[PDB]
């Protein structure tokens, strides 16, 4: 009699189509299961219909859910709370947004486990219990509001909560998405020794399939509502049956970067200590902060090629990514390009003669493309701000651009709005190359898409530059996706470059410690 | 919060610096002279001195020292407000019983039970509250209820206890209270929905502590914003209110000098008004201040 | 949970703000008039109907009715300390009638001799007493008139012929802010703040020195100075007003039921007339007194006294009251007074044939009484009627209307009116029509009238000098100075904790006698 | 593209728009020809027939001089459409402009324009109205139109400022600027369109708000002056009749209410379209 | 004297 036996489901949302279509699964009552599945395969919305946190229109119209032989699958919301906080705990996604801003964490915590009464024996035990998830002063830092504690955490907080009434099986709504790696490996190595002493069952919500193998013990994977494979985990990863299990361990990055990847005197870019300087007012308004957010970075990038630069979360590979396309002033740097960038050239006549060389790829699809305008308009713009001949010449370009980005030809209407982000990103790639430039400063294209159309974007870019001869500067934020593209790696930590070599001298025998932890935190 | 209000008043000082300079400005230059359209209040007061700037001082100096001017009835303005205070007091503490009692009261119900014939009909209720005008509704309730169903006084009349001081308030507070009930009803139905609420549900503790605590704690701040706000349209609707209902109070006053025609004595109450407005914004800003530790630290 | 501090025993009245500083001889306006009154006491009273009877004066002896000898009751004060003595009458009346002065009272003191040296130019002749007042001892004083008037011994009781202390004589600037009488009534010195506010109210309490013929039944009064009728009635009705003088035309069809044996109506000695100044662009000659002739055939005083006033004013018959002894209705000549377009449009033209009319015709009143209904009414007729374009012009407070036409500083047509002191037809039309009048607002100048009113105020029986005036009548009704609309019939009411309310013959209330607990 | 086609469309099936935009059709046809519906003068008064009963001959009635109320409630409309319009009008270009400009260029604008529109917010509408029309002696319907204007901007201003400034954060005019587009060129090109939402949304309402304030202050004795016809100077007239029992009061009065209350439902209407999102703490 |  497993702990968790829901088989049969369907939740729809207001009398739509539905979003899980026939479900089934089972906790051994002990055991790790993960729901590994893409996005928006209603791998999550199953989980908030276990618990009951159907968002204002869900019901469930099939199969049960039933929790150690008693049904649940009736929401009854009075004896929903015997199971609520004490039998079933619920850990988050977001860290930011799931605490509410005008409390302090330690009350939230305190609040937590209160089932009996007491004032000053709770907050010595809401304390103990951030100690023991993991937090560098749990005394103080339990004094704090929700937006002043940073990331990681905000979800070790959450853990603390979730964990508060010793359940019998916690459900981790993909906790550690949003954090960086070096934080998603500690997080996730604490949590998974925290409930192997309290012998709690543990269900993964993830959307990699390398990271499940790592962690789990049961995979189950889930496609557009319905289950596709499910066994045991050492055994789905090195020998899948269904060819969606193919496809999606064939585009995980963590094999393929191990792959053989086929590939004038070059140096176009020549950086040399550059500095960014930043103050911030906070406080009195003459207590100024120093704060470098790029101190002394220089390279040197060879025409050609591809380079990538990464680090996480306050590396400055953002404030050095516009400090190179001349939208952000420098201090002490030099961004020459042959003799453009304000020497020379870049003082009053080559202010655009040199945009039509250089140009950007941003990060999410839904923030560049403003949504009052049409895919054509969008990319017959780099042509409008500079001069090409009309019709003939402006519309024959822009029908044959988006024959290179692969689209079908018959998007020249539709607004960004029905544009399902993905192919949305196609466009702003159609846009940068209308001027055929020869640099493209990939500020995290791909980090916001799937898992599959993220495979497809990156084996795009390789292949838009075999033929066009372009030159990246590509910027990411994990070693993951680097294997297949880049040919020279270089790190950055606080806003200083770590080390800076080959992409082969850094895969397999870095020489520094930093670096060698960003190989030992990726699924592999 | 220590260095929020330190930068809080350095930024009210221009604008009453700057909000003096427009009353004095509407009281000096006028088309050809204000001395005709405002004998021996020419030479005493406005001495002619031509150099405004030290005018303009001398004029700011005598408002801080009590000397506000001279009213219509040869009373000092000082003695004609400290005597007339209390009553305005009295009723805008009634419309604002209401405003926010019912208001608030309708709205976290029209709220929790949002898409519902009960939130239609608020909603519909509330927009036609604000249709009809001040004066017309209040002459509608001072007939209907003085005249024809005898229970409430015509007129108040120089006495004016809780008692009969009683129609004139909900007359003035019918009037924002249908803003304070279409708010706070948008405020919840958008706030009880938030992810925080989700993750207080799912560990445990009973529906009414939720509602109390995590949807209500955070939605009812723009409400206070709003009500602190509120009180430069409370102003305005007090002097119809006190006109028809012949209420003693500042409105009154007010309403007498606007009636009369008497100038001067108009310019001198409204210059109290906008500064008891300005320092009613700033201790409104320090608690909107205090309620939010997102603002408070930034 | 509050309130007021005034005692639930003072008489709360009506009011209205004295366009004139509180002087004897220098108000002409019942506002004004309604507190003098109150405050000093002269030498004769009148009661309700209007007989005088012996206020301050111990005997009024004469032989002929051109010599005359007051004596007087030794003991009275005013409100100081100061006695009451021949000279606070010789001197006040010589302040009041002196030309220097500029009082508007003054010519009421034409028929005592020695008034053309004392009144008029000051050159060429120049005495500043009049020599008709001579004082025998400190208590008795002889007056001498020049011929012998029928109606002397009844005027005295007006509000004129007022003693005024000693030490108003040094400062009279003052006197007018602060009065300091000798009647049933004084201002109540007020130790949390003035007596008099100025547009807000002005409250008085008895005098426990008077010892007269109006003694005081109620513990103090306190005009109040409305806005608008419309709300003095609600007030009344609330129960925050006591007496309400003058019920507002909006609410003349309710009070029967309203108020319910809490009001009364009765004739009144008063009168309402459209004036314009002959000072005027078009309105001055002949074509002016045609273009009054034509703006009095053009009003429908039938119509509008029926469907605004619902009955209670009557269409005017001559230029007096109708509550007046020896009035007539009717006089040879008055079918000038009826309604005749086919006549109002043949004056017009027999003036444009003289000069051709071009600009607006404004007709101003004061907003504060309830003139708006009959205003617009009679605009809206005038308009109709001739094809000029006539509007009204509303002004907020009578005090400050009235300073407007006292010093000629207005420029269209004004509502007008006048409420009798003395019940003698005379007083409707001297202080009016003569020459020099300090009331005569239009700028009416005719010595034939002038004389012929001299010729009636002395005639030798009181019968005999009836005829005389409306035989004077008999020229106003051809030059047409001023155009007389209608007569009225007072209204008053009063509340339930107010029990001895009356009215006298011009429609005031009698105060000092209404009894409120 | 044309992007106020599926607004219209998903908003044109809305029956609170529907309702909303018909009346305002009826009112603007009320206000721009007159004389379709009329045939009498408004200013003429035959006084023989006072206070007649709504019959054949009058729609509305006869008040006490002897207008016909069914004139004297049409031009009212037509002006007070008027004064109504003509201030919003210009309240929506110049409070605008300003919040587009501070709130686009950053500081050294936004420092002033902050400034000033925190003193034009520390003195409300009505009290400056009241005390800036009391010396204004020759008083007409520009004047009215100008003092309104004056004081009705700020928050329209402050609106403009905070809805531009959040759309300069979304990087399209971070890839316009990166391809060469002077800061002027985007503002308009870019910024205008994608943030030309609830500044309509507020002018509507402003509009309501200014016709209700307008009407108010012309009761009040100073407004427009008794030459032209209006609610307001026709209902401070009128409700001197109720206590003898004539509902003489209520046509102008229910005018003005429909009329109020056509835009206020309207403004609701286009809120709920261009911007739904911030309804949650303006109000 | 002038009525009201
Ligand atoms: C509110 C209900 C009525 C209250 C009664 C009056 C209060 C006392 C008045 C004072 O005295």
């Amino acid at each position: 009699a497993p702990l968790l036996s829901v088989e049969g489901l369907e939740v729809t949302f207001g009398t739509d189509a539905p979003a899980v279509c026939g479900v089934d699964l089972a906790v051994r009552s002990g055991q790790t299961v993960a729901v590994v599945g893409e996005s928006g395969s209603g791998k999550s919305t199953t989980a908030a219909a276990i618990l009951g946190l159907l968002p204002a229109g869900g019901r469930i119209t099939a199969g049960r859910v039933v929790f150690d032989g008693r049904d649940i699958t009736g929401a009854d919301a009075k004896r929903l709370r015997s199971i609520r906080g004490r039998e079933i705990g619920y850990v988050p996604q977001d860290p930011m947004t799931n605490l509410n801003p005008v409390w302090k964490v330690g009350f939230q915590v305190t609040e937590a486990l209160r089932a009996n009464t007491d004032g000053r024996a709770a907050r010595r035990r809401a304390v103990e219990l951030l100690a023991e998830a993991g937090l560098p002063d749990p005394a103080k830092q339990a004094g704090r509001y929700p937006h002043q504690l940073s990331g990681g955490m905000c979800q070790r907080a959450l853990i603390a909560i979730g964990l508060a009434g010793r359940p019998r099986l916690l459900i981790a709504d993909e906790p550690t998405s949003a954090l960086d790696v070096t934080v998603q490996r500690q997080v996730l190595d604490h949590l998974q020794g925290l409930t192997d002493e309290l012998g709690t069952a543990l269900l993964l919500i993830t959307h990699d399939l390398a990271l499940a193998a790592q962690r789990a013990e049961a995979v189950v994977v889930v496609r557009r509502g319905v289950v596709v494979e499910s066994g045991a985990a050492q055994s789905i990863l090195q020998s899948p049956q269904h060819e969606y299990t193919r496809r999606l361990v064939a585009a995980a990055p963590s094999l393929t970067a191990r792959s053989r990847r086929p590939p004038q005197a070059g140096d176009i870019l020549v950086v040399s200590e550059l500095t960014k300087i930043y103050r911030e007012s906070r406080g009195a308004p003459w207590r100024r902060v120093e704060s470098r957010a790029v101190d002394g970075v220089s390279f040197r990038l060879p025409r050609a090629s591809t380079l990538a630069i990464v680090g996480e979360s306050g590396s400055g590979k953002s404030t050095l990514a516009r400090m190179v396309l001349g939208l952000l002033q420098p201090t002490s740097g030099t961004v020459v390009f042959d003799g453009t960038y304000d020497v020379g050239a870049l003082a009053r006549d080559q202010v655009l003669a040199f945009r039509r060389r250089v140009q950007p790829v941003f990060q999410n699809p839904y923030s560049s493309l403003d949504p009052m305008y049409s895919v054509f308009r969008a990319i017959e713009e780099p042509l409008r701000v500079h001069h090409v001949g009309d019709r003939r010449q402006r519309q024959r370009a822009v029908r044959e651009l988006v024959d290179q980005v692969a689209l079908p030809s018959s998007i020249l209407g539709r607004r960004p709005r029905e544009l399902s982000g993905g192919q949305r990103q196609r466009v702003a790639i159609a846009r940068a190359l209308a001027l055929r430039p020869e640099v493209l400063v990939c500020d995290e294209a791909v980090s916001a898409l799937d898992v599959l159309v993220q495979a497809q974007i990156l084996d795009l870019l390789a292949d838009l530059q075999a033929d066009l001869g372009l030159t990246y500067l590509f910027i990411s934020h994990d070693l993951a996706v680097i294997r297949q593209i880049a040919d020279d790696v270089l790190v950055m930590r606080a806003g200083r470059v770590v080390e800076h070599a080959s992409t082969e001298e850094v895969f397999s025998r870095p020489r520094h410690e930093y670096t060698r932890q960003l190989l030992q935190a990726i699924p592999g | 919060m220590g260095w929020y209000v330190a930068r809080r008043v350095a930024v009210m000082v221009p604008v009453f610096l700057g909000a003096t300079l427009l009353i004095y400005g509407m009281v000096f230059l006028l088309p050809g002279d204000p001395v005709a359209a405002l004998a021996a209040q020419l030479r005493s007061h406005y001495h002619l001195d031509d150099p405004f700037l030290v005018q303009y001082l001398r004029y700011l100096g005598g408002i801080l020292h009590g000397d506000l001017g001279r009213a219509y009835s040869g009373l000092p303005v000082s003695a004609v407000l400290a005597h007339a205070f209390p009553v305005t007091i009295r009723l805008a503490l009634i419309a604002l019983a209401v405003e926010a009692v019912l208001g608030i009261g309708f709205g976290v119900i029209a709220g929790l039970r949002q898409g519902g014939i009960f939130d239609s009909a608020v909603l519909v209720t509330g927009l036609v509250i604000i249709a009809i005008p001040i004066f017309v509704l209040g002459f509608l309730a001072q007939f209907l209820f003085g005249v024809q169903l005898e229970i409430a006084p015509v007129t108040v009349g120089e006495r004016a206890s809780v008692g009969r001081l009683l129609l004139p308030g909900i007359v003035l507070g019918a009037m924002s209270f249908a803003y304070v009930v279409r708010l706070t009803r948008s405020a919840v139905a958008a706030n009880a929905h938030a992810d925080y609420v989700r993750t207080a549900t799912a560990k445990g503790l009973s529906r009414p502590r939720v509602v109390t605590v995590h949807i209500l704690r955070n939605s009812l701040i723009p409400v206070v914003t709003f009500l602190g706000a509120d009180l430069g349209a409370l102003m305005g609707g007090a002097i119809v209110t006190e006109g028809i209902f012949n209420i003693h109070g500042v409105g009154g006053v007010l309403y007498q000098a606007v009636t009369r025609q008497e100038t001067p004595t108009v310019v001198s109450i409204v210059t109290v008004l906008v500064l008891i407005y300005l320092i009613t914004n700033l201790l409104v800003d320090l608690l909107y201040a205090a309620l939010d530790p997102r603002i408070r630290y930034g | 949970c509050g309130g007021g501090v005034l005692s639930p025993d003072v008489v709360l009245v009506n009011g209205g703000e004295p366009p004139n500083p509180l002087i004897p001889t220098g108000t002409n306006d019942s506002n004004g008039g309604r507190i003098i009154d109150r405050l000093f006491a002269g030498l004769m009273s009148y009661d309700a109907v209007g007989k005088p009877s012996l206020e301050v004066a111990q005997s009024i002896e004469s032989a002929d009715n051109v010599n005359y000898r007051i004596t007087v009751k030794p003991g009275w004060k005013f409100t100081d300390g100061s006695p009451v003595t021949a000279h606070s009458f010789v001197d006040a009346w010589n302040y009041g009638a002196l030309s220097t002065n500029a009082q508007l009272q003054q010519h009421f003191f034409s028929p005592i001799e020695g008034f053309d040296d004392v009144a008029g130019a000051p050159g060429d002749k120049s005495r500043t007493t009049m020599s008709g007042l001579r004082v025998v001892n400190d208590l008795e004083f002889t007056v001498r008139l020049k011929a012998p008037t029928i109606d002397f011994t009844l005027r005295l009781g007006h509000s004129s012929f007022y003693p005024l202390p000693d030490s108003a004589f040094r400062d009279m600037a003052a006197f007018g802010r602060n009065p300091i009488g000798n009647g049933p009534y004084k201002l109540a010195d007020g130790p949390a703040g003035p007596a008099w506010e100025h547009n807000v109210r002005i409250d008085l309490v008895p005098n426990p020195d008077y010892h007269g013929n109006r003694k005081p039944r109620n513990k103090g009064l306190r005009f109040e100075f409305y806005a608008n009728l419309d709300t003095a009635y609600a007030d009344l009705l609330s129960g925050n007003l006591d007496v309400l003088d003058t019920i507002p035309p909006s609410a003349l069809t309710v009070y029967q039921r309203d108020l319910g044996d809490h009001a009364t109506s009765g004739p009144a000695a008063i009168n309402q007339t459209l004036d314009t100044p002959l000072r005027l662009p078009h309105f001055g000659g002949e074509e002016g007194r045609l273009r009054r002739l034509a703006l009095s055939a053009a009003i429908n005083r039938p119509q509008i006294c029926q469907q605004i006033f619902a009955g209670t004013r009557s269409p005017a018959r001559d230029f007096t009251a109708r509550s007046l002894p020896g009035f007539d209705p009717n006089l040879p000549g008055n079918e000038v007074l009826d309604y005749d377009p086919q006549r109002a449009r043949r004056l017009w033209a027999q003036a444009d044939a003289i000069s051709p009319w071009s600009g607006r015709y404004a007709i101003a009143y004061n907003a504060d009484a309830g003139h708006r209904d009959w205003v617009d009414a009679v605009a809206n007729s005038i308009k109709n009627v001739l094809g000029i374009d006539a509007v009204a012009a509303p002004q907020p407070t009578f005090a400050g209307f009235r300073t407007q036409i006292t010093n000629r500083a207005i420029d269209s047509a004004f509502r007008a009116g006048w409420r009798g002191d003395y019940p003698s037809m005379i007083e409707f039309l001297a202080p009016l029509f003569t020459a020099g009048a300090g009331s005569n607002d239009v700028g009416y100048i005719n010595p034939e009238f002038d004389a012929a009113l001299a010729a009636a105020e002395a005639a030798p029986t009181l019968t005999e000098s009836h005829e005389l005036v409306n035989d004077a009548q008999r020229i106003l009704f051809h030059d047409m100075p001023v155009v007389p609309l209608w007569d009225y019939i007072s209204v008053v009411g009063w509340s339930s904790q107010v029990s001895n309310v009356t009215v006298t013959w011009n429609g005031l209330p009698d105060y000092e006698n209404i009894v409120k607990a | 593209t044309g992007f106020w086609l599926d607004a219209w469309r998903g908003l044109r099936r809305r029956p609170k728009f529907v309702i909303a935009a018909a009346l305002i059709l009826l009112i603007l046809v009320v206000a721009a020809f007159p004389s379709l519906f009329t045939a009498a003068d408004p200013t003429y008064a035959d006084p023989s027939q006072s206070m007649l009963a709504p019959s054949a001959a009058h729609w509305f009635g006869t008040d006490l001089q002897g207008h016909d109320i069914y004139s004297r409630t049409v031009y009212g409309a037509r002006a007070s459409v008027t004064v109504g319009l003509g201030a919003t009008l210009a309240v929506f270009v110049v409070g605008g402009a300003l919040g587009a400009l501070a709130g686009f260029y950053g500081s050294w604008i936004d420092a002033v324009v902050s400034r000033v529109t925190d003193v034009f917010l520390g003195l409300p509408l009505l009290l400056a109205a009241i005390v800036l029309m009391q010396v204004m002696h020759h008083r007409t319907v520009w004047t009215v139109i100008a003092i309104l204007a004056l004081f009705g901007w700020p928050q329209v201003a402050r609106i403009a400022r905070g809805a531009v400034l959040e759309v300069r954060a979304s990087d399209y005019v971070l890839a316009a600027k990166a391809l060469g587009l002077n800061r002027f060129q985007i503002l308009l090109r870019h910024a205008l369109p994608n943030a030309v939402g609830p500044v309509i949304a507020v002018a509507t309402v402003a509009l309501g708000i200014f016709i209700v304030t307008e009407a108010t202050l012309s009761y009040l004795g100073v407004g427009l002056p008794t030459s032209v016809v209006s609610w307001g100077g026709d209902i401070n007239v009128a409700q001197t009749r109720l206590r003898s029992g004539s509902p003489i009061l209520f046509y102008p009065a229910g005018a003005l209410a429909i009329t109020v209350l056509a835009f206020m439902m309207m403004g609701d209407a286009l809120r709920d379209a261009l911007d739904p999102a911030s309804r949650a703490w303006r109000a | 004297a002038v009525a009201a």
